[PDB]
């Protein structure tokens, strides 16, 4: 998991 | 009441899908939308909109884009729907290369702006960070 | 008639205000995917304001993060839904 | 046990959009609130909020206008701005 | 479950901030038939079933102590809570009758980590406040  | 579909189209998606984004900007790369815009294409080509997918889009071609957008004739369109997949910030959408306010980009198709869509539903639907909280979560039952 | 120039606009955002949006690794952004799960099964049957309570509902209960970056790790995410719309929006002429 | 986002099941029904201003009467009150009890009763035992809410929009839209011999002010509308972080139906009766 | 479960004592409170006259010598006119507002809210929701407490004229200082308050209390027989904020406002923020707050640390109350008896049910909130200056113009469909 990784963010905008 | 409800949105009338009886037009000869349900209307367009136009989707904006950035990926890869100005070494400037120091952004990483958003690997996995292109699951996302295909994801969305096909679910939305599949209740009949005309899907239109841009890619890497510069703030300043997001802006023609969605202006052509706007001054185009949609009196035999349901419906406007737009898709918008990058970074942000509070407020704002990344272009490829720098921000931009998300009120920019959405008021081209407000009531006064773009007569062809009055009274119709413009639907927005943006994956974007809106800023750098991190939400915890609770335990409940 | 005359309406506001602002009316009849939804705009769905992934995240609350202030917030952070989480993607997984090449699965697709939780708003999106969950997104697509609930038109495509619901698309012909709910009005949009439905549709996107239960995106609300997925994406807050079947998503936390896993991350090795400090302070980022078992995190949770609701979508926020901001209407101006002024009637039922269906995706099809007869809900079924 | 189960976690859920610390922001989830909040609704914020705001009587206008972000940047706007928000129009009352001195007599009757706001238009929003006016709207918003008139729906209420209509239909609070009735239909689920978000729906309830989207009739409120299409009366603040359709059914008020403003007037003020300031003309910069006049002949102004108004529609309510819906903020949902809902993840379930709100009904007020079972 | 598609809907906030009713099986609770109470379907919960209702707390209604009602702001009227504000400090002479920040500009800010009154807000006459604010009144009629809040007594008309207070018996469509007390009919529905909640228990309604009115807060007139209040500061800034003063609604954070009685939304905290609140925020605090045991709502573990209450299905729900709602919350009626009339008052002028500017954009993210919401006047006491001394000056501006921002509404995100009303709101914040009864996030769920603060405000544990209230996790997983409805928290309604209904904002008559300006957000702005700008006015619609309409447009004739």
């Amino acid at each position: 998991d990784e963010v905008d | 009441f409800r949105y009338s579909l009886n037009y000869p189209n349900i209307g367009h998606c136009i989707i904006i899908n950035n990926k890869n984004f100005d070494r400037r900007t120091g952004m990483n790369p958003r690997n996995g939308t292109d699951v996302d815009a295909g994801n969305v294409m096909n679910v939305f080509r599949k209740l009949g909109y005309i899907v239109k997918v841009y890619n890497d889009q510069t703030v300043a071609q997001i802006m023609q884009v969605l202006t052509t957008v706007a001054h185009d004739d949609h009196s035999r369109c349901a419906s406007l729907v737009c898709v918008l997949l990058s970074h942000g910030d509070e407020g704002v959408f990344f272009g490829t290369d720098t921000s931009v306010d998300l009120k920019s980009l959405t008021s081209l198709f407000r009531g006064d702006r773009c007569p062809s869509l009055v009274g119709k539903p413009k639907l927005f639907f943006i994956q974007a960070c809106r800023g750098t909280e991190l939400d915890p979560g609770v335990e409940t039952d | 008639e005359r309406i506001p120039v602002e009316a009849d606009f939804l705009y769905a955002y992934s995240t609350v205000p202030g917030y952070y949006s989480w993607r997984t690794t090449m699965t697709g952004s939780w708003f999106i995917q969950s997104l697509c799960e609930m038109m495509t099964k619901y698309g012909s049957e709910l009005e949009l304001l439905q549709i996107m309570t239960r995106v609300n509902h997925k994406v807050a209960l079947d998503f936390e993060s896993t991350s090795n970056m400090p302070g980022f790790d078992a995190k949770k995410q609701i979508p926020c839904i901001v209407s101006m719309l002024t009637k039922e929006m269906y995706f099809t002429p007869l809900e079924h």
